[PDB]
Order: C-alpha cells, then structure tokens, then sequence
C-alpha cells in the first residue's frame, strides 16, 4: 500500500479517522452506516495489499533470484495478474469516491452517501464476468498451488532460503504463500456480510436502500456461479479419475 | 516457534468472528466491532511450549459448499461452535458440521465450544426462546453432543465479556500439539 491511503485508513473506524469536531455534526445512524462503509474500503486497501505481495515480493522475486522450471511460477500464483487488475480498479473507484466526498480544507473528513451505484457497477456487466471467470479459476487451482509450494519448500533449499528470507519481516507475519492464497479465496465472501450491514444502516434515503439491495443480489448471483464453477485441479489426476467424478 | 492452523466453524450467528475479533485485539471493541476477520497469527506459550497459531473464520462461506472447504487444508486444530442461545445452532453440529469436518479434516481434533455463555442468564433471552417452547442449550447439553460427536473436549466462553476466551485458545494450542 502507499502511505497516503494507508494514513487515510489507520484508525480503527470511521470515527476515530474524521475529527472529533466533524463528527459531533452527524447522527448516529450516519455514522454507524460510515463505520461499515469505512471498513469496506480499508479491507479493500489490505485485499489489494495481499495481491501486490504476491506478484511483487513472490512471484516476480522467484523470477528475478531463483531457477525455477516453466511453469512453475504461474502454477503458485494462479491469475494473480487478473486478480490484481480487477481490485486495484475497485480500490481507484471506492478511493475516488472518497476523495470527492471529502470537505474542502481537510484530508479526513467525508460522508460517502451514495455506495450502492458504485456496487452495482462492480458487480454487473463485464467486470462482473471477469470476476466470475477469474475466481472459479483461481478456486479449481487452490490446492494444486498450496501443494506446488509445499513440495518445493521440502526439497529445494534456494526456494527454501528465499521464502524465508522475504517472509522474515514482522510486517510479513501473516502473509506467507499459503495464507495470501487463502486471504484471496476468503475475499469474495466478506462481500455480502458488509454490504448487509452497510443496507440495515442505509434507510434513510430509498434510492440507496434499493441500490444497496440490488447489489446485495448481484454479489449473492456472483458467489453462486462461483461456488458452481469451482472443480479442484491435481497435478497428475488421470482422465478416468476426472470423468467418474 | 512451531507454526499451526486453526480454524472455526459453525452456523451464522454462531458468535464465531467475534470470538477471533476479541481473542486477537485482548479486547471487546468499545468503539466498532468489526463485521469480517482477515486473520491472525497468534503468538502463544502453552505449558512451555512456544507455537504461532495462525487463525481463521469461515464466516460467509456457509451457503457455498465448494468454496467452503478451500479452508480445511493442513488444519491443526478446528473449533466447532454453536451459540448458547440458539439450541437449533446445538442440532446441526452432528449431522452437518461434524460429517464435513472429519471428511475434510480426518484426525483432526474438536473441540466443542458454546458461544455467549452470558445470554443463559439474559431474561430478554428467555423470554425470546420460551416463546417457541425452547430454553438456553444447558451445560450437559453441550457436553453430551461433544461426547457424541468424539470431539477432544467440550468449552464455554463469552465473547462480550471475554470470559473463558484465552482459555479456549490456549487448549486449542494444546490439542494443534498432540
Ligand atoms: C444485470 N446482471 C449482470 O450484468 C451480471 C453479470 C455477471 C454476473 S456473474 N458472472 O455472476 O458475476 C452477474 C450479473
Ligand atoms: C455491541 N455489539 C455490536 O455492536 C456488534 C456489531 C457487529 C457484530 S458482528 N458483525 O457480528 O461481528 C457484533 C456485535
Ligand atoms: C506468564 N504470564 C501471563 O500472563 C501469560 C499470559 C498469556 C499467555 S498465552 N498462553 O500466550 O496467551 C501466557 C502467559
Ligand atoms: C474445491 N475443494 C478443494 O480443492 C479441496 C478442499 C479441501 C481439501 S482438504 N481440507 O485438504 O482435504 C483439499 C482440496
């Protein structure tokens, strides 16, 4: 992350992260809606966080330092490229409508009233699909690239040195290969628990309420064909023990 | 420091997320409780041993049953939990949660843990679940199903005031060890 966006998402909340003096100016529903809001987007930041660790740090870090065989590389970090593709774009759009929302003469203070059409869009059409598309690949591969790490953890002692070496950090505590890939399997459903809680504080406004509630159902379709699409890979299964499936 | 994973299940509402939220921060949240964990990872020293316990929720993944198991792998210790004002949260321990866990974790220890222990003496809570001929799962009724269900043990904890919390991960620890 860069240290702008990851000032603008230090605080635990909303709250914490606008003045005390702005605060004070809202009622309490705006900020418990806010509050959720606030951890969509910091959890977001940290989602797109994990993906740049793994193409930056590892995969581009195995490519750079290490000799590993063709294929290799790709089969530990599946459709990384594509994941980080769609969620840094999420991440520009949420950041933007923000940065917009913000009050002039501050850096902290906003109200985001209008989340739902920005779902929506995410969650429908062509960036739907791709997310679609890209996580029932992602997921069918899962296990082989936790099994690809755990072989060669075992036996290659280069590829052994350099997982230590760049996971040695404390900031790196909870982000080793097998954790980024569960993080990024793990994402997808966070999405209809916060958008949920984001619509029961969204009342206020029936435009909004309804959007929230669209998007709701356009996430919950999306999981659906996911969940649908999903059919683990194995390294040397045989056709036979595909088809009897 | 040994690494090992632990994962929690049981139905929505279970109190699951709060259980990691409190147990990770030392703390019930006094400004924002969080809707989702990320996860953890834990540094803990049980009975002189060291591990780092790394933590995660399957909050979310309950209506998704492929995507839930890309969970399950290399899972040290699960944590399978109900809530104590919730008895029909206690019926599908045996026949969904358990037959999926030892399918996908085989040899694995349980351990049974009843969520919201504070709720058995909450008259709102009495009142709510005696309007369906019903009443907070009792002690032995929580031990009883583990018993059933060959888990390691049976546990109680509350979340809200952090009671029996620490004690629940420091045995979860002790049975990742075994
Ligand atoms: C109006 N609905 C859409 O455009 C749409 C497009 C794609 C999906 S998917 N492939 O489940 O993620 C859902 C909905
Ligand atoms: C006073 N308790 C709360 O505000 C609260 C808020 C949210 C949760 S959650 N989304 O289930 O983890 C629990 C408790
Ligand atoms: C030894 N005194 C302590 O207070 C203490 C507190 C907590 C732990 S644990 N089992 O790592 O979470 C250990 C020791
Ligand atoms: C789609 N499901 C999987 O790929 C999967 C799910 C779970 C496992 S486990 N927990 O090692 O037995 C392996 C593979």
């Amino acid at each position: 992350s860069m240290e702008m966006d990851e000032k603008d998402f230090a605080a635990d909340s909303w709250s914490l992260a606008v003045d005390s003096s702005f605060l004070q100016q809202h009622k309490k529903e705006v900020m418990k809606q806010q509050d959720v809001i606030y951890e969509l987007i910091q959890t977001e930041l940290h989602h797109v966080r994990t993906l740049k660790i793994m193409t930056r740090l590892f995969r581009t870090g195995m490519l750079e330092e290490l000799h590993l065989e063709p294929g290799v590389v790709q089969g530990l970090f599946p459709c990384v490229d594509e994941l980080s593709d769609i969620h840094t774009r999420f991440l520009s759009q949420l950041l933007e409508r923000r940065r917009q929302a913000l009050c002039p003469g501050s850096t902290r203070n906003f109200v985001i009233h209008r989340l739902g059409d920005l779902l929506i869009s995410q969650f429908s059409g062509p960036s739907a699909e791709q997310m679609c598309k890209t996580y029932s690949e992602f997921c069918s591969r899962h296990s082989k690239a936790l099994k690809l790490y755990k072989e060669l953890y075992a036996r290659d002692k280069r590829f052994q040195q350099f997982i230590r070496k760049v996971t040695r950090p404390a900031v790196l505590k909870r982000h080793g290969v097998q954790e980024c890939i569960l993080l990024v399997t793990q994402r997808i459903t966070k999405y209809p628990l916060l958008i949920s809680r984001i619509l029961q504080h969204s009342h206020g406004i029936e435009e909004e309420r309804q959007d929230l509630t669209t998007a709701l159902g356009l996430v919950k379709e999306l999981l659906s064909n996911v969940d649908e699409g999903i059919y683990q890979l194995e390294k040397g299964a045989r056709l036979q023990e595909i088809y009897n499936r | 420091a040994i690494r090992k994973k632990l994962v929690i299940v049981g139905d929505g509402a279970c109190g699951k997320t709060c259980l990691l939220i409190v147990f990770s921060k030392d703390q019930f949240p006094e400004v924002y409780v969080p809707t989702v964990f990320e996860n953890y990872v834990a540094d803990i020293e049980v009975d002189g041993k060291q591990v780092e316990l790394a933590l995660w929720d399957t909050a979310g993944q309950e209506d998704y049953d492929r995507l839930r198991p890309l969970s399950y792998p290399d899972t040290d210790v699960i944590l399978m939990c109900f809530s104590i004002d919730s008895p029909d949260s206690l019926e599908n321990i045996p026949e969904k949660w358990t037959p999926e866990v030892k399918h996908f974790c085989p040899n694995v220890p349980i351990i049974l843990v009843g969520n919201k222990k504070d709720l058995r003496n909450d008259e709102h809570t009495r009142r709510e679940l005696a309007k369906m001929k019903q009443e907070p799962v009792k002690p032995e009724e929580g031990r009883d199903m583990a018993n059933r269900i060959g888990a390691f043990g049976y546990m109680e904890c509350s979340a809200k005031t952090k009671d029996g919390v620490r004690e629940v991960f420091e045995m979860a620890t002790r049975a990742a060890l075994q």
